């Protein structure tokens, strides 16, 4: 909903910006490998928050 | 901030250097021929806040 | 007790040299129940990866320390 409100807010983006978000609690590099490499396999995600 | 960096991309380029594919291969090189956001993250202003 | 100690080389003959030096270490001034098992990894062909053996194979085997060479070309 925050992404939808930012999209309807301003600067209306000829680039189709699409965001994939998750909640964790780990300081863990295998979690980094799984999440990062599986999202790099999926459509080559360009932004990071 | 990212979308003003991407708008400055669409100013100074019309294309985007895509992200990598896999963690398990190195195909050609790491030649950033399309010049990622470090000059494009220089100038970002939003809503009266720089 | 069991201390796993890693080694990053390009070869495996010197990994066997590490293994025989671990035998020496069990012999020399350090004794005796069981405290050492052998872990030794060569260089990887993908320099992105570099931690697959580390978490899946070394940290999963609880490696305390790793002895690392330059690279398989050692000059790039």
């Amino acid at each position: 909903l925050r992404t939808l409100w930012g999209p309807e807010q301003a600067a209306g983006l000829p680039l189709d910006v699409n965001v994939v978000a998750l909640l964790m609690n780990r300081t863990d590099p295998k979690s980094l490998i799984t999440h990062v490499c599986d999202l790099m396999s999926g459509a080559r995600i360009h932004g990071l928050v | 901030i990212l979308t003003t960096a991407a708008s400055s991309m669409l100013e100074k380029f019309s294309y985007i250097p895509e992200a990598k594919a896999s963690c398990y291969g190195q195909m050609e090189r790491p030649e950033v021929p399309m010049h990622t956001l470090h000059p494009f993250m220089v100038n970002v202003t939003w809503d009266g806040k720089d | 007790k069991i201390v796993n100690i890693g080694a990053v080389l390009s070869t495996r003959k010197h990994e066997q040299m590490f293994r025989e030096a671990v035998n020496q270490a069990n012999k020399r001034h350090g004794s005796w129940k069981i405290q050492l098992n052998a872990t030794s990894v060569t260089h990887k062909p993908n320099a992105i990866q570099m931690a697959l053996s580390v978490c899946e194979d070394l940290i999963s085997s609880q490696v305390y320390a790793i002895l690392v060479s330059h690279p398989p070309t050692p000059n790039d």
